[PDB]
């Protein structure tokens, strides 16, 4: 479960 | 510049302000973005969507200047209100801020 790389 | 935590709007929580910079030059090496991976569109038991940190690179800015861990809920990204935005929403928010040399994220513990 991921979304954006920060 | 360390981070600070002030009383929430309910007086029963602590909402701090975290400022991260995508300079990519942490003591570790170069990194990639700021220092932590975030998620979007996480429908909680309240009925609203938000953002959660999937992971944090020990040593990155987010760790040294941010000081957070995977699981924290960021209700604010780049001074923008995320509450109510889904995965696709946050995507635009963060991405748009991924180009900026500085970022301001807030969480709730």
């Amino acid at each position: 479960e991921e979304g954006i790389w920060a | 510049h360390p981070v600070t935590w002030q009383p929430s709007k309910e007086g029963d929580r602590l909402i701090g302000r975290v400022i991260l910079n995508k300079r990519t030059t942490m003591p570790k090496e170069s990194g990639a973005l700021l220092g932590l991976k975030v998620v979007g569109g996480k429908m909680t038991d309240l009925g609203r969507l938000g953002a959660f940190i999937t992971k944090v690179k020990k040593g990155s800015l987010a760790d040294v200047v941010g000081h957070l861990r995977a699981g924290d809920e960021v209700l604010e990204w780049n001074g923008k209100p995320l509450p109510g935005a889904t995965n696709e929403e946050v995507y635009n928010i963060i991405l748009e801020s991924k180009s900026e040399p500085q970022v301001e994220i807030i969480v709730s513990r």
